């Protein structure tokens, strides 16, 4: 609670891997 | 550091993985302990992702080359290893450059087989 | 993911009669005696059959009402169209009756009277009373009870012919 | 070649010993078998085998958190290497001190160290734990 | 020379292989072409069960809404060399993990596969003896543990391979509602015009006493894994020996 | 009959029933038919070393619970 | 002719425990039928049966060496081969002498796996 008070080349990576994995869920459901 | 600690542990994979190979030419892959057979995957998924095409081999290859920079080949190694990339697919790692790469291939790979799964499924 | 039902591949299906529809005159039972997931007679065309349920004897023939019987340890008799009547020694089971003109009779064990004998189960009635004697608890001498009744159930089957 | 009994659950640790990089002094190397030999890295993880050696050799856990009571026996002391090798581990003068030690610095590591080291699931700390204990097969 | 015999001690082993291997398939090809027998005495058994079971509903309905244990049965093999049939209904078992989900499996290749991935969703199984042919009293026996696993349960499911062909051995299941579940499934199907093909079925059991119904169900349940397991020696004995054929086009290109 | 109030189960009752019409088959025939009555099956749970547990919550022998 | 007979019995044990290695490898020790496995358990207590501390190699072994006398390894291996120390443990064969030792390395495993037990019981 007092944390709340006061307080990018790896992110494509994430991205990538994260929409890839969405393919591969979506093509399973359809 | 992380260097040397990458290469001897994509080295231990593949050892491994060649002691197991023996196995699975005789039975077959089936034949063996659950926690072999991810050892097998990824093993499998390291083969194909040292497989690189050259710049030189554009003709014998029919493919753009590609020029890795060390940072990337530890980073996506190491990644690797961990088990981050167990859902893509084995090919994907083949004949590409960094995991960027791997990722492209695969999203078209994705890309395609949902095309075909709607194709399919169309048909009915 | 998902998985197909085990009676998908099992196509056979049983039919039944709608309530509001004409009768028919029926002379012929569709038999159907099943023993552990083997049917010793399958859709037979038979005369009649009889059946030993909890409550007693039921004498099938076509066009009985739809009935479902718990049997008990007993004698089960078959008789043809022709005049041939076989006789099976059931030791449990249930048996279906539709008025469609079926009879799934599924029991445990069915066996023909044929392959059983009695001079053994005399001396094991003696040696089972006797073991009724000796059992230990309540359980015990009810399961032992439930050996003499079969043993008895078999012993007068044979007896009677 | 042919189940988790005592020489199987040694015999492991007893392999992740004998990877090092440098040659050991005496000392630490016979104080570390005697260890694992009578037991005392049974509930020690495989994986943190070299770690807990490292700790014993270059640190001394039960100074560190006060509970040291033994007059002599300590690892940071190289000059017990020509002791031990004279009356032996097993022996009256040495064994009563070098249990207590094994002992204080066994239940230290445990409670300290595993339990925190077993509790790691974020990435960063996961990945900074492999470099310690890579780190310390080429240490110790 | 050493080297050169090395070789002939490595092509000894093999000979002896291959030939060991050879016998596995022939004694397994009796096990098959003698079993066969129950292809066709198959199918007119559980006529009566589907009734009582048969309901093809939703995969997520079932197992979202588990208020209670939903005690598995699996049905795999005790001796390996039997192809993935034996890891196959392993990854079926995974894709409906949940917390309610406990495994009581069949065989020892089930007692070990299922260990490992769920020390939670385990509490025991049984090895039998494939020596005598699956009888009743087998089934009888899965039934009653399974009960003393979760007497309360929502559901007792057994995944069964299902043999098709000689070469087709597909995966099936058995999805068995408890008591209560049952009997309120029955009495709409009995009451409403919905589930019409069940209607007489569920009147004409309603008529009798409770501990008839009971004892039916108690009945048709055992039948319906004397059909699980009945059908997995089969698929077994079809999968030892399409993999045995692909153990001796290893060994002779070797 | 007084099997149900001690708690014994009907498919127990059947069991006890087939073991007992098989014994009386001749012995020429017994041993086909033997081969159902037979309880060769048995239980145990990953005790955890590599090693099992014999969880046996019903008993296994039918003719002697 | 006893001792003849006898070694000729081990010989043929031997060579028969061999062959049954090629199937307990290929398809386990699970399938081998009575008379098998009951061979493959004599065979195996043979085998280490054979293995004797010397003398002189008390150094590499650290343990006393034996000296057993002709006799009494001809009546040792007698009674194993007709199945008089079946349920002997296996070990209890390894690096011994004459059967009596057998036996007292039998009796000493036993002691110790009872006080493993009591170990166990008290945990
Ligand atoms: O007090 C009662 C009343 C009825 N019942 C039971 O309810 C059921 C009603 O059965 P039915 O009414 O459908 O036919 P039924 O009398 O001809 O039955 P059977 O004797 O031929 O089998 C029968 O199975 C009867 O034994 C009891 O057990 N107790």
């Amino acid at each position: 609670e007092a944390a709340e008070r006061n307080p990018t080349g790896d992110n494509a990576r994430d991205r990538l891997l994260k929409e890839v994995l969405a393919l591969q869920a979506r093509i399973n459901q359809r | 550091v992380d260097h040397y600690n990458v290469a001897q542990d994509v080295v231990q994979m593949l050892t491994k993985y060649r002691e197991l190979q023996d196995i699975i030419a005789v039975l077959g892959i089936d034949e063996l302990s659950e926690e072999d057979k991810l050892i097998v995957d990824r093993a499998r998924k390291l083969v194909k992702f040292l497989s690189q095409p050259f710049q030189v081999a554009e003709v014998f290859t029919g493919m753009t080359g590609h020029y890795v920079q060390l940072d990337d080949t530890i980073d996506s190694f190491s990644g690797l290893l961990m088990g981050t990339y167990d859902q893509v697919p084995e090919m994907a790692f083949y004949m590409v450059g960094g995991i960027n790469s791997v990722l492209e291939k695969a999203k078209k790979m994705a890309e395609e087989a949902a095309e075909l799964e709607k194709m399919r499924r169309a048909r009915v | 993911h998902d998985l197909p039902e085990g009676f998908e591949f099992m196509e056979h299906k049983v039919v039944n009669k709608d309530i509001h529809a004409p009768h028919e005159n029926l002379e012929t039972l569709r038999l159907t005696l099943t023993r552990q997931d083997e049917f010793l007679l399958r859709e037979e065309p038979v005369k009649c059959v009889t059946v030993t349920g909890t409550n007693g004897e039921y004498g099938i023939y076509p066009g009985h009402a739809y009935k479902i019987v718990q049997l008990n340890p007993s004698p089960l008799t078959v008789e043809y169209t022709d005049g041939t009547t076989k006789k099976y020694f059931v030791s449990g089971g249930f048996a279906h009756i539709n008025n469609e003109g079926s009879c799934d009779v599924n029991t445990v064990e069915c066996t023909l009277l044929d392959d059983l004998d009695l001079a053994i189960a005399e001396k094991e009635l003696a040696a089972q009373q006797a073991a009724l004697g000796s059992a230990k608890d309540d359980k015990a001498k009810s399961v032992v009870e439930i050996r003499i009744s079969v043993i008895e159930a078999v012993i007068a089957a044979l007896k009677h012919h | 070649a042919d189940v988790q009994t005592i020489p199987m659950i040694r015999g492991a640790r007893f392999v992740a010993l004998f990877n090092q990089k440098q040659p050991s002094y005496f000392m630490n190397a016979i104080v570390s078998l005697y260890a694992c030999l009578n037991g005392y890295l049974d509930d020690v993880k495989v994986q943190y085998v070299k770690f807990y050696e490292y700790l014993l050799v270059h640190r001394d856990l039960g100074i560190m958190y006060g509970t040291a009571k033994n007059k002599f026996f300590y690892m940071y002391v190289q000059e017990l290497n020509y002791l031990i090798r004279f009356f032996t581990l097993n022996s009256p003068i040495l064994h009563g001190e070098l249990e207590e030690m094994l002992k204080q610095h066994t239940h230290l590591f445990l409670q300290h160290y595993q339990s925190k080291m077993n509790a790691i699931k974020s990435e960063k700390d996961v990945k900074a734990l492999k470099n310690l204990l890579y780190s310390c097969k080429r240490a110790v | 020379s050493g080297k050169l015999r090395l070789y002939k001690e490595k092509l000894e082993g093999y000979n002896r292989f291959y030939s060991i291997v050879k016998t596995i398939k022939m004694v397994t090809l009796a096990k098959y072409r003698a079993a066969q027998g129950r292809i066709r005495t198959r199918d007119f058994s559980l006529r009566y069960t589907e009734l009582a079971f048969s309901k093809p509903q939703a995969s997520r309905d079932a197992v979202v809404a588990a208020k209670n244990a939903l005690v598995y049965i699996p049905i795999t093999t005790n001796r390996g060399s039997c192809g993935a049939l034996n890891s196959n209904i392993v990854r079926c078992i995974d894709s409906v993990v949940s917390s309610k989900m406990v495994l009581m499996p069949v065989g020892k290749r089930g007692i070990d596969s299922f260990s490992k991935l769920y020390p939670d969703e385990f509490r025991y199984g049984i090895i039998n003896d494939m020596k005598e042919s699956m009888h009743f009293g087998y089934a009888t026996f899965v039934i009653e543990n399974a009960y003393e696993v979760s007497k309360d349960a929502d559901r007792y499911q057994v995944i069964f391979n299902r043999f098709v062909s000689a070469g087709v051995q597909r995966n099936a299941v058995y999805n068995i509602p408890s008591y209560e579940k049952w009997k309120e499934d029955l009495a709409d199907a009995a009451s409403s015009d919905n589930q019409k093909n069940r209607y007489l079925f569920a009147n004409a059991l309603q008529n009798e006493e409770e501990q008839l119904i009971r004892d039916f169900f108690d009945f048709h349940a055992a039948l319906a894994v004397l059909n699980a397991v009945g059908e997995n020696e089969l698929s077994e004995q079809a999968a030892r020996l399409v993999a045995v054929e692909g153990q001796l086009t290893n060994i002779s290109s070797l | 009959s007084s099997w149900r109030d001690h708690g014994i189960s009907y498919l127990k009752y059947l069991n006890v029933c087939t073991e007992t019409l098989h014994s009386t088959v001749k012995e020429s025939r017994r041993a086909k038919y033997e081969r159902w009555s037979k309880p060769c099956y048995t239980a145990q749970r990953p005790d955890g070393a590599g090693g099992q547990e014999t969880i046996d919550k019903v008993p296994i022998h039918t003719k002697d619970y």
